[PDB]
């Protein structure tokens, strides 16, 4: 399995990569904000916590909670910011699953195509095995 | 031309920090024998 993550590894991280790097410059108002009180303002500080809280995202625990914890940022009509967010986590949390539990279930489709194509020769060897026994023993 | 400005931290502190493209007002307070008491709401100018 870990051979055949050759190429879907690289594009969830590039995915990841090209995401987090996007929404740093999004909420950027929720870290840089004179709001006193604020719980999840570090979340989006810094490259490495964009990282982490985009990957929280991607993990999809409490996102409900942390909509709301943005929300104490003044609602510019919801028109960019918020739907990118949602987008995001739906999309990536979705497809990046989807695509790994889709692949997994091929390989073992595919070890099981083999293992029945061996049995399936062994089968057929046995047979030719039996049928020449057949041949030889007329053949004394 | 090759102005300086020498900021004083006895008299001063730490200044208040804000970013580019932020419309902003400050907020001032009324202090009464050093107790917060009312906050201001009068016409009021700032300048350099």
């Amino acid at each position: 399995a870990l051979k055949s993550m050759t190429f879907l590894l690289m594009l969830l991280l590039i995915f990841f990569y090209i995401f987090a790097v996007t929404g740093v410059y999004f909420f950027r108002e929720y870290s840089r904000s004179t709001i006193e009180g604020l719980e999840y303002n570090m979340f989006f500080s810094d490259l490495l916590n964009s990282l982490v809280t985009v990957f929280i995202l991607f993990t999809l625990d409490h996102w409900y909670a942390v909509l709301q914890d943005i929300w104490k940022v003044p609602e510019s009509s919801r028109v960019f910011s918020s739907i990118y967010v949602i987008l995001w986590l739906l999309l990536g949390s979705i497809i990046f699953r989807n695509i790994i539990v889709a692949m997994m279930v091929t390989n073992f489709q595919n070890i099981r195509s083999e293992l029945s194509e061996e049995m399936s020769h062994l089968e057929v060897q046995y047979k030719a095995d039996m049928f020449k026994q057949q041949i030889i023993q007329r053949r004394q | 031309d090759d102005l300086i400005v020498f900021y004083e931290y006895k008299d001063l502190g730490c200044p208040r920090l804000v970013y580019y493209d932020k419309p902003w007002k400050p907020v001032v307070e009324l202090w009464k024998n050093g107790i917060v008491e009312e906050i201001m709401n009068a016409e009021y100018v700032i300048s350099e």
